[PDB]
DNA sequence: CGCCTAGGTTGGGTAGGGTGGTGGCG
């Protein structure tokens, strides 16, 4: 997260860390949608152009965390994956259209003050909240700057970062990049002459873009950190998988078996 | 199968359940107008 | 004692913490 701030404890109890067994390294973000289903971005698990193709055994999920590196004893829960389901029409060859994936845990996890699932949006909530100018919140343990080039500052945070960002008009998203935007995506972030800054970055992928419903005080995941060009650049906006437009697929997989 | 959680989803034990606002949620609410 | 900074599937923020049960010093 670029230009964010340290998250409060239990502020985002649905936040999940996608972790690699060997070597030990943080891979991505993800979100808890139930006691056994986790949502993330497909490119975190599968991106051939980069020799990336993790299977269930290669990874494990870490829930209830705050510190990026420490093992938070008697607080965080580490689960293993029973199965990974990547959207069958996930377009990795081109623009990462449908950058979404579900992961089923081997065993259900118990909730707590630090481990709680977020809501998936319904048509009404999606209709009333997915509006330019309306702000959502993005969280993650990703980079604080563009680490691929000499830049001043730390690269990764000690603690989970958070940042509130406004949804951007679709014509603006489209004109900010040469990459082909699809309905299954949306961009968010402040405009150049708009005062504040902020964005997600490498390592935040799979992280949730959530909005709080004024109609029921429930948090809803409207997006998934998918991609961007650079981080927090003027005239550039972070892109997010449009969770509601993929809601159908999500529910077919989740509700498919008893 | 979905499993447990849907009924109580999106309600944070250390916030909504305790009638407590995080330091920035108000900002989101204010943006919705 | 009152401090000091510490391993562990882990830092040092302090010996509790959003969590156990733990030292070594002057
Ligand atoms: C990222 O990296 C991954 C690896 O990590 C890589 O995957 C590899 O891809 C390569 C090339 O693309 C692929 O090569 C192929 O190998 C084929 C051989 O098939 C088998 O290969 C190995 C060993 O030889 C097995 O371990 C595999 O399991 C595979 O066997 C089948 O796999 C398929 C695909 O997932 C399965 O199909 C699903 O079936 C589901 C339901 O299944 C049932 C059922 O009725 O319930 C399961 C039952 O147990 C079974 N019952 C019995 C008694 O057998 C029945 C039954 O088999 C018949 O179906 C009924 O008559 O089926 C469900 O329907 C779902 O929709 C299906 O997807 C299936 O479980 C397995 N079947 C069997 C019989 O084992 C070659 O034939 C082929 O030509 C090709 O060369 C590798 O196989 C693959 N490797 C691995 C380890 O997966 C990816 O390529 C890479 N990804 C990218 C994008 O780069
Ligand atoms: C995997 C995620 O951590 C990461 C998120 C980046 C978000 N950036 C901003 N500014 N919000 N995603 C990526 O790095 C993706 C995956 C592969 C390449 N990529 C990019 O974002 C590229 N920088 C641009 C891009 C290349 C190809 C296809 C789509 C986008
Ligand atoms: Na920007
Ligand atoms: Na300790």
């Amino acid at each position: 997260i670029v230009e964010g701030s340290d998250a409060e404890i239990g502020m985002s109890p649905w936040q999940v860390m996608l972790f690699r067994k060997s070597p030990q390294e943080l891979l991505c973000g993800a979100s808890l949608i139930s006691d056994r289903w986790v949502l993330t971005a497909a490119h975190c698990l599968l991106y051939p152009p980069w020799d990336k193709n993790f299977t269930e055994n290669d990874l494990l999920v870490r829930i209830g965390k705050h510190s990026r590196t420490r093992y938070e004893r008697n607080i965080e829960k580490i689960s293993m994956l029973e199965k990974i389901y990547i959207h069958p029409r996930y377009n990795w060859r081109e623009n990462l259209d449908r950058d979404i994936a579900l992961m089923k845990l081997k065993k259900p996890v118990a909730f707590s003050d630090y481990i709680h699932p977020v809501c998936l949006p319904d048509r009404e909530t999606a209709a009333s909240l997915l509006q330019a100018g309306y702000k959502g919140r993005v969280t993650g343990w990703g980079n604080l700057k563009e680490t691929w080039t000499a830049n001043v500052g730390k690269g990764q945070p000690s603690v989970l970062q958070v940042v509130n960002l406004p949804i951007v008009e679709r014509p603006v998203c489209k004109d900010s990049t040469r990459i082909r935007i699809t309905d299954n995506m949306f961009c968010a972030g402040y405009k150049p002459d708009e005062g504040k800054r902020g964005d997600a970055c490498e390592g935040d992928s799979g992280g949730p873009f959530v909005m709080k419903s004024p109609f029921n005080n429930r948090w809803y995941q409207m997006g998934i950190v998918s991609w961007g060009e650079g981080c927090d650049r003027d005239g550039k906006y972070g892109f997010y998988t449009h969770v509601f437009r993929l809601k159908k697929w999500i529910q077919k997989v989740i509700d498919q078996f008893g | 199968t979905f499993g447990s959680g849907e009924a109580d989803c999106g309600l944070r034990p250390l916030f909504e359940k305790k009638s407590l606002e995080d330091k920035t949620e108000r900002e989101l609410l204010e943006s919705y107008i």
